[PDB]
RNA sequence: GGUGAAAUUCUUGGAUUUAUUGAAGACUAACUACUGCGAAAGCAUUUGCCAAGGACGUUUUCAUUAAUCAAGAACGAAAGUUAGGGGAUCGAAGAUGAUCAGAUACCGUCGUAGUCUUAACCAUAAACUAUGCCGACUAGGGAUCGGGUGGUGUUUUUUUAAUGACCCACUCGGCACCUUACGAGAAAUCAAAGUCUUUGGGUUCUGGGGGGAGUAUGGUCGCAAGGCUGAAACUUAAAGGAAUUG
């Protein structure tokens, strides 16, 4: 029996800062030979840690999150951001029949020379004195609302660093910086940002990325 | 009076070579003969010769073109996507 | 509290799939669930057999050593059933009951925005 | 026989007798 | 004469002598008299210029492409043709491109090309529609026309020669290993018959 | 748009169409603004721009060829340049243009 | 004669409703006319939802389910799912239960 | 892998599965409803541009300019035809694996055309509400879409308004649904299919037992497939509709 079980050795993430917990747990890639073994074939993965998995209590527990393996050294392995998402359960539970969905996105930049496509998702609240059973806006609202969410996303992403960005939307109050504009248009319950993702970077800049650890 | 119900310019070929060949010639014939509009001076004065050579009657300017039109679809859809790729290299 | 993986379960009609691996995904550890201890090939999706080979799945899971993972379970989906299959749940039944540790769970079934027209044409399968 | 099949039946029938006397056209 | 594409006579200064030097280019569609042509590595992505395939982003359209740096143009020269660039491997500094045939060749990123597509496209969509129009076509290329069917000749003149009826009398597909005087018909044909089905390179 | 502000001074004020009359306008100072079709050649353009600089006249570049700028001013012929001599009541001499 | 003023379903005043394709046989069916049922079933089973929680971490944190809307074709809708053929005046009752 | 079950099939080429990732074409899910818009066909991601429209509001303007319409014309699902592009999906043909007594099929597989787009054709659908358009009158009821009016109505609290969303009442015009039947109908049912033997508001169109047959013939349109127009000889006592009982 070739029994490869004995063969290889685990390695480790921990999270960058802008969080509180960071210990990821462990991986298994290969022994580090040289004739092709891990220096180069590292930093090419992601993992799926929930957020209440990562910071706290479950007031924070729906967001999926990607994390891109960045670089490795001795007992290093360290993973920066790659994007984020919601989770099937709540989105399928927030899309109730008899109300209006509203979804929009924009591709915008941060001082960290990452462009990216944000998303946003909002729904209708029925004024809680009200008899009519469907609670629909009237597309004077839908257009003006997505006009104003689009006003706001860019002025926080162009607002600052992808790192400060993470620190901006973790506390989530962007969600109701939306409701700030919206309260003068429509009741608009359940307002979340509901994904984030891009593909292009500035070439690695090793020394920038170690500024999230201590 | 109208002189031919369908042959148009292609009547020179009389009855020969078959309707299909004549019709498909007529199309490119009309293309390669008609006067086009000049991009540099704004009159319809650019006519063909030596297919892919289109020249403006006044202002004496000549432009490489399609064999029977000034701009071929392909060319134009290149021009577009050469602009696109260009604008992507200054900002 | 302990060491983690990913679950990677998949249910069809007439087969089922279950496989551990690194949370990174790249390196896979053991999967074979399928038609393995079943063989009549009617019984490929059967829950009895999904269990019977889920056992030998959890087996190698701890045979190389891991305590816990959460699911990535999914029906075929695409432009096909998109609803779970028989031997999807009757396996993790006998893999949570196999004394292993389970967590943050979610479906990963592919769903489109309404395209890539299904097989069978506008009259469907006809029986 | 079905109505549209009776249609195809005679569309074909006519195509054929159209042919048969273009032979003497 | 004998070409479909028009040519562009393009005048430049001699860097090393008070002199003009007049090169001869193939005119890419849309070039014009009096236009300004820019040539070299640090040149701009304007249809008409000539830039190394290093300096251009994938999806660029170029013509008169070099197979080796500095051979002064080999690829995509017939009226209406071009090659697309489909990616760069900078470590070896190659560039992979797709030629008019469909085949995808890789060549150095120093090889040059001309932004755009060659002029006179669509020439072939017009029927020639008489024998004389072909006669005048080939008057100015070579003595290749007309063509006598080998199967109308006596056997002394051709493998398909002779017979009391006109037939090739043996498989028309000929081995690549065949000898001069044998190779007539479908040489080394990997298949034969009316091509049915999408033919675009998978 | 701006085509409407210009199409007011046709019915309102004093203008001159054509490369020659408008450069007599430019050297006699009577021009407040000159408008230049897109397709008008760069040499002419730079020349006018010089004359403008010396009359202290402003210039607007009409996005649109001389065909468009001719139909713009209600004439049925090409127009390579316009030169307004009195903006009868258009604010075109005080719009952002 | 007719057997429903509704004759197919729930369409008066559009002339066309792009169709859906059935979950069982894949047969297309106009959206207004497909019977719809939202299938909420959780991750769970009867005896299976105790011990997945016993030898477990996160001590029953979430418990989510599978949300997917279902469309049938009526003939397949008739085959198994809720058609349960009604009777002339009983079929006019649109109460779900 | 696929199904009721199988098999054709794919697997030293690491298949099915995973991960990162890229290309191409198509579609717009969930929100989606007895909900909107358009002459109909039809129309569902975003944004910008381009022109267009009904309802409302109106102590604005003109002042009979209108209704309906042979001829004639604009548009016209799907498929189908011509020339390019495209060709991912699914997929007439054809070839196959199975089933069957047979199985040219239904189920499975491969997959040509097609499916998509441009320029031009073609002009047909159970193109349906199997229900012409304009006008008038006859009957109750609560939903809802759009506009409007009314307010010491609720909520936003900022400091209360302004607003915005919401509640209630009314009134125009929508898409429907409900209950009744004065009334109508051969009935099924119908606020029109009502205001007809107490038979007449204006106007367009079609039908006159069933087959023969939308066949033959001519004319005309079309590249073609075919579209529009469209008989007769002869044959036959029924054919049909709605409802009842079996
Ligand atoms: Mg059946
Ligand atoms: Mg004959
Ligand atoms: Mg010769
Ligand atoms: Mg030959
Ligand atoms: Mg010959
Ligand atoms: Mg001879
Ligand atoms: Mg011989
Ligand atoms: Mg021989
Ligand atoms: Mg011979
Ligand atoms: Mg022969
Ligand atoms: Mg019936
Ligand atoms: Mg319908
Ligand atoms: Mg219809
Ligand atoms: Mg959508
Ligand atoms: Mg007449
Ligand atoms: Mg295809
Ligand atoms: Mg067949
Ligand atoms: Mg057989
Ligand atoms: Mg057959
Ligand atoms: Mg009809
Ligand atoms: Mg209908
Ligand atoms: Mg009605
Ligand atoms: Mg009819
Ligand atoms: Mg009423
Ligand atoms: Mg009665
Ligand atoms: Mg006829
Ligand atoms: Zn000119
Ligand atoms: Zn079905």
């Amino acid at each position: 029996v070739v029994d490869p079980f004995t063969r290889k050795e685990w390695f480790d993430i921990k999270a960058p800062s802008t969080f509180e917990n960071r210990n990821v747990g462990k991986t298994l890639v290969n022994k580090s030979t040289g004739l092709k073994s891990a220096s180069d074939a590292l930093k090419g993965r992601v993992v799926e840690v929930c957020l209440a998995d990562l910071q706290g209590s479950e007031d924070h527990s729906f967001r999926k999150i990607k994390l891109r393996v960045d670089e490795v050294q001795g007992k290093n392995l360290l993973t920066n951001f790659h994007g984020m998402d919601f989770t099937t359960d709540k989105l399928r539970s927030m899309v109730r029949k008899w109300q209006t969905l509203i979804e929009a996105n924009v591709t915008v930049k941060t001082s960290d020379d990452y462009v990216l496509r944000i998303f946003a998702i909002a729904f209708t609240r029925k004024q809680a004195n009200q008899v009519k059973r469907h609670s629909y806006a009237q597309s004077s609202h839908i257009r003006a609302i997505r006009k104003v969410i689009s006003e706001i996303l860019t002025k926080e992403v162009q607002g600052s660093t992808l790192a400060q960005l993470t620190s901006k939307l973790i506390p989530e109050v962007i969600n109701k910086e939306i409701e700030n504009a919206t309260k003068d248009i429509f009741p608009l319950q359940n307002i979340h940002v509901r994904k984030v993702k891009l593909l292009k970077q500035p070439k690695f800049d090793v020394g920038a990325l170690m500024a999230l650890h201590g | 009076a109208k002189r031919t119900k369908k042959v148009g310019i292609t009547g020179k070929y009389g009855v020969r070579y078959g309707s299909s060949l004549r019709r498909q010639v007529k199309k490119l014939e009309i293309q390669q003969h008609a006067r086009y509009d000049c991009s540099f001076c704004g009159k319809k004065t650019v006519k063909r010769g030596a297919a892919g050579i289109w020249t403006c009657s006044c202002c004496k300017k000549t432009v490489a073109g399609g064999a029977y039109t000034v701009s071929t679809a392909a060319a134009a859809t290149v021009r577009s996507t050469i602009r696109r790729l260009r604008e992507m290299v200054e900002a | 509290s302990q060491v983690f993986g990913v679950a990677r379960i998949y249910a069809s009609f007439n087969d089922t799939f279950v496989h551990v691996t690194d949370l990174s995904g790249k390196e896979t550890i053991a999967r074979v669930t399928g038609g393995m201890k079943v063989k009549a090939d009617r019984d490929e999706s059967s829950p009895y057999a999904a269990m019977l080979a889920a056992q030998d799945v959890a087996a190698k899971c701890k045979e190389v050593g891991i305590t816990a993972v959460h699911v990535k379970i999914r029906a075929t989906g695409g432009t096909r059933t998109k609803t779970p299959g028989p031997g999807g749940q009757a396996a993790l039944r006998a893999l949570a009951r196999s004394g292993l540790r389970i967590g943050r769970i979610e479906d990963v079934t592919p769903v489109p925005s309404d395209s890539t027209r299904k097989k069978g044409g506008r009259r469907g399968r006809r029986l | 026989m079905r109505a549209k099949w009776r249609k195809k039946r005679t569309r074909r029938l006519k195509r054929k007798r159209r042919k048969v006397r273009a032979r003497s056209k | 004469s004998g070409r479909g594409a028009p040519l562009a006579k393009v005048v430049f200064r001699d860097p090393y002598k008070y002199r003009l030097r007049e090169e001869i280019f193939i005119a890419n569609e849309g070039v014009h008299t009096g236009q300004f042509i820019y040539a070299g590595k640090k040149a701009s992505l304007n249809v008409g210029n000539v830039l190394p395939l290093g300096s251009v982003p994938e999806g660029t359209i170029v013509s008169n492409v070099e197979e080796k740096p500095g051979d002064r143009g080999a690829l995509a020269r017939a009226s209406g043709n071009y090659v697309i660039i489909i990616g760069h491997n900078p470590d070896e500094n190659k560039t992979r491109v797709r030629l008019p045939s469909g085949a995808k060749k890789v060549i150095s990123s120093d090889a040059r090309g001309v932004i755009g597509v060659i002029a006179g496209g669509g020439r072939v969509d017009k029927p020639l529609l008489k024998a004389g129009r072909a006669f005048h076509k080939y008057r100015l290329k070579r003595n290749s026309w007309p063509k006598t069917r080998g199967v109308a000749m006596n056997p002394v003149d051709h493998p398909h020669g002779g017979g009391n009826h006109q037939h090739i009398g043996k498989a028309s597909t000929i081995s690549r290993g065949a000898v001069s005087g044998q190779k007539a018909g479908l040489i080394a044909a990997r298949r034969t018959g009316l091509l049915r089905g999408s033919q675009k390179t998978q | 748009s701006i085509n409407q502000k210009l199409a007011l001074v046709i019915k309102s004020g004093k203008y001159t169409l054509g490369y020659k009359s408008t450069v007599k306008s430019l050297r006699q100072g009577k021009s407040k603004l000159i408008i230049i079709a897109a397709n008008t050649p760069v040499l002419r353009k730079s020349e006018l721009e010089y004359y403008a600089m010396l009359s202290k006249t402003k210039v607007y570049y009409f996005q649109g060829g001389n065909n468009e700028l001719g139909t713009a001013v209600g004439k049925l012929f090409r127009v390579g340049v316009v030169s307004i001599l009195e903006a009868g009541d258009s604010d075109i001499l005080t719009t952002l243009a | 004669p007719k057997k429903r003023a509704s004759n197919g379903r729930n369409k008066k005043g559009r002339g066309h409703v792009k169709p859906v394709r059935c979950v069982n046989c894949s047969k297309s069916i106009p959206k207004d006319k497909a019977i719809k049922r939202m299938a909420i079933r959780n991750i769970v089973e009867a005896a299976a939802v105790r011990d997945l929680s016993e030898a477990s971490v996160y001590p029953e944190y979430a418990l989510p389910k599978t949300y997917n809307k279902l469309h049938y074709c009526v003939s397949c809708a008739i085959h198994a799912r809720i058609v349960r053929v009604r009777s002339r005046e009983d079929r006019k009752n649109r109460a779900p239960p």
